[PDB]
RNA sequence: CCUCCUAAAAUGUAACGGAGGCGCCCAAAGGUUCCCUCAACCUGGACGGCAAUCAGGUGUUGAGUGUAAGUGCACAAGGGAGCUUGACUGCGAGACGGACAUGUCGAGCAGGGACGAAAGUCGGGACUAGUGAUCCGGCACCUCUGAGUGGAAGGGGUGU
RNA sequence: UUUCUUGCCGGAGGUAGAGCUACUGGAUGGCCGAUGGGCCCCACAGGGUUACUGACGUCAGCCAAACUCCGAAUGCCGGU
C-alpha cells in the first residue's frame, strides 16, 4: 500500500526570453535551452550549457539556414 | 629502367588479349589488378596473446611489409572476446611489390601445395573480386621448416578493376591461375 | 478473451469518450458489420461474448472479424481501502469505441440469419449499435 | 577515499597554489603538472604535496 | 616505405629443378632460393 | 538534488499521481590542431559457425555519445592520431532566475601559457544531478595589529 | 498614461485535431514462405513431402499521457 514514484526535481524555467522584433543590450540571455534547438547566428554566441546570448546590440530576429533554426541580432540603426 | 615480370606480362598483351576478347568502347575500360590483401585472423590470440608475435613475423617474412594488427571492434562472450585486443594482421600489397609477389605465389608457393587439386573458379565474389584461404604457411621458401610452432592460414584477396565474375575470371585466367573446370 | 502480449505502460489515464469516430467507420472485410452509435468503453468479456454468440447462430459457415482490440487497460483498487497511497492494479483491457466505429463484420451466405446473428451480438454489448452493409 | 583531494605547490616558491582531484590508484605518485604560479608570475612546475 | 621498420627486401634470383632461372625479389638475404616443382614441373599446369 | 509525463502548444502549477536516476568517474573520458563516418544487410573467404579478422557492394542516421531521462549532435558534440595542462591568476559590460539566502550564463581587458602557418580556440568534461548555510577550529602564506616600549602570545587578511 | 481595452505588425511553441512504409510500441484479415515441429525417404550424404508454428516482405482497416512526417483556435512577449 505504498508507492514507489513521489520524487521530482525543480523547474529549471528554460524557454526563449527575447521574441523576434525586441531589442537587446550586448550580453543579454535570449533563450535558455538544453540541447542546440535554436543555433547562434549573427551577432549570437553560445554558452557552455547552451543559452544563446547576444553580441552585439540590435534587435532579436529568428530564422533559418540549412533546415537549422537560429537566432540573429539585426544591427538597429541610429536615431 | 626497372620493371617487374607480371606487370610487363600484363602491359605488353592482357591489354590486347582483353580488348579483342571483349570488345570495350574504350581503353580505360579494361581491368586491371589493384591490390591483394593477407591477413591471418588468428581469434585464438583470446586465450594467449604471443599467437600474434608468430602470426605478424610470418606475415613480415612473405611480404616484405610488416602487418598492422586488428584489434576487436565488439566485444562477444561467446567467444570469450572484448574491446580491443590483438586478433589479426593484414598486409596490404600495392604496386610492383604485389605484382612481384603474387608472381611467387602463382609459381613458387602454390605448386607446394600438398596434393593441390586447383582452385575453384566459383569464388569470386561478383563484383570482380577473388579470395581464398589458405591452411597451412610452409609453402613459402621464405619461412624455414624448422621456424613452424604450429600451423597458420591466410586469406588471400585480390581486388580487381572487373565489373564482374567474367571479367574478373578471364583476368585471372589470363595472368596463369591453376583454375578448374566444372 | 483478447490480452495484448506487452504494454509499454501498464497505468495509463482513462481514454476520452469525445467526439466521432474517424477511422474504421466502413466495413470491410466482411458483408455486414456492426456499428455503434454511443460512446462507451468495450471489454474483453463483452467481446468473446459477443463472438461466441455470432459463431453459435452462425454454425458451419461464415467468417467473423474483430477490428476492436482491448489493448486500454484499466485498473481497480482492493475493496474496503480508503483512497490514496498509489494507483490501482490493472484488472480490465477494453478498447475506446465511438459513434461510427464499425465494430464486428460477418460474411455470411444468407441475409435472414447473418442480420439474426448480428442482432444477437449486439444485445451482449453496452451500446446503442446499428447494421450496416457495403453498399451505400 | 580512491579520489582523494590533492594540493599542488608551485616547485620554485613551495606555495600551495592549487586543491584538485586525482585517483590514487591509477595514479600512485605525485602529479607533475605545470601551472601558472601568481607570486614567481610564471608557469612553474608543480607537484603534490 | 617507411625508413627501417620493414623486413629488408633484396633482389633474388630463382632456379628450379627443371633448369628455368627467375629474376624477382624477396625477403632471402641469400639473395637467391633454390626450388624443386616450379609452375611449369608440375602436373597441374602441364595438363595431367 | 537531477530527467520525463500529468501540465490544458510562453513561464509556473498539486496529490500517499505515473516511470527512472544521484551522493560518482576521467591525469584523460580535459585544451588544441588535423583526419575519418557508423549500425544493419547481401556476396565471397582455412580453421570460423548468425555473429571474431579480411574484401566488394547497398546503406543519411535506425550505431554511438562514461552513467538515468529528455533536448541535442552525421556540419558532427560519434571514431583516430600529434602536442600539451586554460581542470589558470586579477577582473568582468550586460543579463536569466528569483520572498530572502542560494543558483546560472557571459562578451571583453591584462598577465603568464598550450595548440595552430594564420584566423583563432582554451577560466574542465554535448547539456542539465554527483551535494551542506552559519558558528567553531586546523594548516600554509601576507609590506595588517601587537594593551608603557622592543619582541612574543593571541587576533586579522588570502588560499584551503 | 508609463496601467488597461481594441485594430494592425513581428515572434517562439506542440496542446485539441489528425497521421503512421515518418520513428518507438500495440494490433486485425489476407498473399508469399523462410525456420521449427511432425509427417514423409529412410542413411546418417544425397530429394519430394505438411491441419501446422509460421520470420522477412507486401496489400487493406486501426490505436497511444510518457509516439510524432504534421499542427490549430486561444493564451504569452514586443512594436505601433
Ligand atoms: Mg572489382
Ligand atoms: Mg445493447
Ligand atoms: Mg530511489
Ligand atoms: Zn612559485
Ligand atoms: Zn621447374
Amino acid at each position: 500500500s505504498s508507492s514507489r514514484n513521489g520524487r521530482d526535481s525543480a523547474a529549471q524555467r528554460l524557454g526563449v526570453k527575447r521574441f523576434g522584433g525586441q531589442v537587446v543590450k550586448a550580453g543579454e540571455i535570449l533563450v535558455r535551452q538544453r540541447g542546440t534547438h535554436f543555433h547562434p547566428g549573427v551577432n549570437v554566441g553560445r554558452g557552455g550549457d547552451d543559452t544563446l546570448f547576444a553580441l552585439a546590440p540590435g534587435a532579436v530576429e529568428f530564422g533559418a539556414k540549412r533546415g537549422r533554426k537560429t537566432v540573429n541580432i539585426v544591427p538597429v540603426a541610429r536615431p | 629502367k626497372a620493371l617487374p615480370r607480371l606487370k610487363q606480362r600484363y602491359r605488353e598483351e592482357i591489354r590486347e588479349a582483353l580488348q579483342q576478347e571483349f570488345n570495350y568502347a574504350n581503353v580505360m575500360q579494361i581491368p586491371g589488378v589493384v591490390k591483394v590483401v593477407v591477413n591471418m585472423g588468428v581469434g585464438d590470440a583470446a586465450r594467449d596473446a604471443k599467437l600474434i608475435n608468430g602470426a605478424i613475423n610470418d606475415l613480415a617474412l612473405i611480404t616484405g611489409q610488416k602487418p598492422e594488427v586488428r584489434r576487436a571492434r565488439k566485444s562477444i562472450a561467446q567467444f570469450k572476446l572484448r574491446e580491443g585486443m590483438p586478433i589479426g594482421a593484414r598486409v596490404t600489397l600495392r604496386g610492383d611489390r604485389m605484382w612481384e609477389f603474387l608472381d611467387r605465389l602463382i609459381s613458387i608457393a602454390l605448386p607446394r601445395i600438398r596434393d593441390f587439386r586447383g582452385l575453384s573458379p566459383k569464388q569470386f565474389d561478383g563484383t570482380g573480386n577473388y579470395t581464398f584461404g589458405l591452411n597451412e604457411q610452409s609453402m613459402f621458401h621464405e619461412i624455414d621448416v624448422d621456424s613452424i610452432d604450429r600451423p597458420r592460414g591466410m586469406d588471400i584477396t585480390v581486388v580487381t578493376t572487373a565489373t564482374n565474375d567474367a571479367e574478373g575470371r578471364a583476368l585471372l585466367r589470363a595472368l596463369g591461375f591453376p583454375f578448374k573446370e566444372n | 478473451m483478447l490480452i495484448p502480449r506487452k504494454v509499454k505502460h501498464r497505468k495509463q489515464h482513462h481514454p476520452e469518450q469525445r467526439g466521432i469516430a474517424s477511422g474504421g467507420t466502413s466495413v470491410s472485410f466482411g458483408d455486414y458489420g456492426i456499428q455503434a452509435l454511443e460512446h462507451a468503453y468495450i471489454t474483453n468479456r463483452q467481446i468473446e461474448s459477443a463472438r461466441i454468440a455470432i459463431n453459435r447462430h452462425i454454425k458451419r459457415g461464415g467468417k467473423v472479424w474483430i477490428n476492436i482490440f482491448p489493448d486500454r487497460p484499466l485498473t481497480k483498487k482492493p475493496a474496503e481501502t480508503r483512497m490514496g497511497s498509489g494507483k490501482g492494479s490493472p484488472e480490465w483491457w477494453v478498447a475506446n469505441v465511438k459513434p461510427g466505429r464499425v465494430l464486428f463484420e460477418l460474411s455470411y451466405p444468407d441475409e435472414k440469419t447473418a442480420r439474426d446473428a448480428l442482432t444477437r451480438a449486439i444485445h451482449k454489448l453496452p451500446i446503442k449499435a446499428r447494421i450496416v452493409t457495403r453498399e451505400e | 577515499d580512491v579520489r582523494p583531494k590533492i594540493t599542488l605547490a608551485c616547485e620554485v616558491c613551495k606555495h600551495r597554489n592549487y586543491i584538485t582531484k586525482k585517483n590514487r590508484r591509477n595514479d600512485p605518485d605525485r602529479l607533475e603538472i605545470k601551472k601558472f604560479c601568481p607570486n614567481c608570475g610564471t608557469h612553474q612546475p608543480h607537484k603534490e604535496s | 616505405m617507411k625508413t627501417g621498420i620493414h623486413p629488408e627486401y633484396v633482389d633474388t634470383t630463382v632456379q628450379c629443378g627443371c633448369g628455368h632461372s627467375f629474376t624477382t625479389r624477396s625477403t632471402k638475404q641469400s639473395g637467391t632460393i633454390v626450388v624443386e616443382v616450379c609452375s611449369q614441373c608440375h602436373p597441374f599446369y602441364t595438363g595431367k
